[PDB]
């Protein structure tokens, strides 16, 4: 459980990161 | 992978700019 | 867009949830 | 695209599991 | 809606704060 | 509805507290 | 603090998972 | 109960349709 | 990690409780 | 500090009204 | 608003990522 | 006001950046 969540703010944060590039999320 | 190094410790923004496309 | 931007926010989310452990790629 | 399908109308899960790997 | 179905979701994260240990019904 | 009601205009914490059980 | 931050992300899910139907969230 | 089952374990999306109205 | 994820939830809070009022984030 | 008092133990509403402008 | 208090929302998200260990005041 | 300039307009990581300490 503790690694879903952290995955969930992962998400986001790429999100935010990448912008028009987007990106790969891949556990 | 990404939750191995940054659901460990913190990944900075530079970090998290290796999973960009 | 803003109003797209703030949609794709919800839309990783989802996506998130969805696919599981899966993963998937965001292309906008 | 996906920005396209699901900003512009509700995508349900089953038409979100679509941009899964 | 689209726009509706944000505003859901930013909902319900709001009445999780306020609700507490009450908890609440979500009917849209 | 709630989402009538304060998808509409901003609803305060007070407002949204009606909704709780 | 764990199992408060764990509700929010279950109440996220609920919302999509649900839709139309709506949700009870009870803790 | 839903936190009983589901932040212990992660619960499936089948699981969580247990809470849906 | 731990420390990060309840930063993000503490910030969505204090953005609901606080309203026109705003809020100051200082970790 | 707020992380110190509300990341440790679950802080209310009143209490998280101290770190509002 | 509405469209602006979602906005919002999200603008705090980021700045909590964006700043860091910095921190930030919000002031709408 | 930081709600104008990004609320209207998509604000970039390192503009968000000048509202930081
Ligand atoms: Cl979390
Ligand atoms: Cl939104
Ligand atoms: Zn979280
Ligand atoms: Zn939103």
């Amino acid at each position: 459980v503790n690694q879903h969540l952290c995955g969930s703010h992962l998400v986001e944060a790429l999100y935010l990161v990448c912008g028009e590039r987007g990106f790969f999320y891949t556990x | 992978g990404i939750v191995e190094q940054c659901c460990t410790s913190i990944c900075s923004l530079y970090q998290l700019e290796n999973y960009c496309n």
